[PDB]
């Protein structure tokens, strides 16, 4: 837990935007405009989880992150939950294998705008 | 879809041939000189709070200019300037400077702005919705029974740079700025956070 400014909470790996109560990748270029020096080399040392690594993951994303849940607005989607409780994406469409014990759940996520414009989901599993 | 309203001292002047105020044709919105508006500020990726100033009607253009004070909000609080200064004893100091920023953005309300005397110009297809921005008291009142997206409260005027608070009564600087010149009224508010 590391307050870099008023604004930004980095926590969990995450970088947090506390005024849209949401995660900001640490690479998006916006923070050119808002961060100092001292609090962009700040998150340079930091050490945060890249943002790409969630480009082909076509599940949901589970994680211990407790302060990003905490300062951070969440929303209701539909997911399939599996046995486990690991969420899974709705196929949009008849998908035809027999999964009995996979149902359909109003779970709630943060949701990430990716890089390509592709949308992501946080969860805590 | 915002019409330019012209009126002298009361009633309004036709267009044939003095305050200016925007309506919005959809509810009724009226916009004028002491207003405070919602703005989406694309650069900041957050939103912004202004004061209406001034409704130019730029006959260099046949175009209307909307220029507005702009308020901090918490997050742009210098919070090492705030204590120091609310803190006499507290600029002799001891602790990391993320210390106080993570006891600003702790005990804030986040729905306290700050007054500045910088301008800016705001479009209105930015524009998200009317600031109800009250005094000190005026807060008190509304305590568990706020709307965190219109309800605003303001103690201070203070520098751009979130540093030199000084109290001021909000509702008598909406009626400032609706009496006197703009440039004048600009330049005294400028005046009030200097020593």
């Amino acid at each position: 837990e590391e307050y870099v400014s008023p604004r930004f909470l980095v926590a969990d790996g995450f970088l947090i935007d506390l005024a849209e109560e949401k995660p900001i990748n640490p690479k998006d270029p916006r923070l050119l405009t808002l961060l100092k020096d001292h609090q962009r080399a700040m998150i340079d040392q930091m050490n945060l989880v890249k943002w790409n690594d969630f480009k082909k993951y076509q599940d949901p994303i589970p994680l211990k992150a407790k302060t990003l849940f905490k300062f951070c607005k969440q929303i209701k989607k539909k997911f399939l939950r599996g046995a486990d409780f690991k969420l899974h994406t709705l196929p949009t469409e008849a998908n035809l294998k027999y999964e009995p014990e996979r149902m359909t759940v109003l779970a709630s996520c943060v949701p990430i705008l990716l890089d390509d414009q592709t949308v992501q989901y946080l969860y805590d599993d | 879809g915002w019409e330019i309203i012209t009126t002298d001292e009361q009633g309004n002047i036709i267009d044939g041939g003095t305050e200016h105020y925007l309506k919005r044709s959809s509810d009724g919105i009226k916009l004028g000189r002491g207003d405070s508006v919602v703005m989406h500020n694309e650069a900041a990726g957050t939103y912004s709070v202004y004061m209406i100033q001034e409704l130019r009607l730029n006959t260099l253009n046949n175009v209307v200019e909307l220029w507005a004070l702009t308020y901090l909000r918490w997050f742009e609080v210098n919070p090492l300037a705030h204590y120091r200064q609310f803190n006499p004893d507290a600029n002799i100091l001891n602790r990391p400077l993320n210390y106080y920023n993570k006891l600003f953005s702790e005990t804030a309300n986040k729905n306290e702005l700050y007054l500045t005397a910088e301008l800016a110009e705001l479009q209105l297809f930015n524009f998200i919705r009317v600031a109800n921005v009250m005094d000190g008291s005026k807060w008190e009142v509304l305590k568990g029974n706020v709307d965190p997206e219109r309800d605003f409260t303001v103690r201070y005027i203070c520098e751009p740079t979130g540093e030199k608070f000084v109290d001021i009564n909000i509702e008598d600087v909406k009626a400032y700025i609706k009496k006197v010149e703009p440039r004048e009224a600009q330049e005294y508010l400028k005046d009030l956070t200097l020593p």
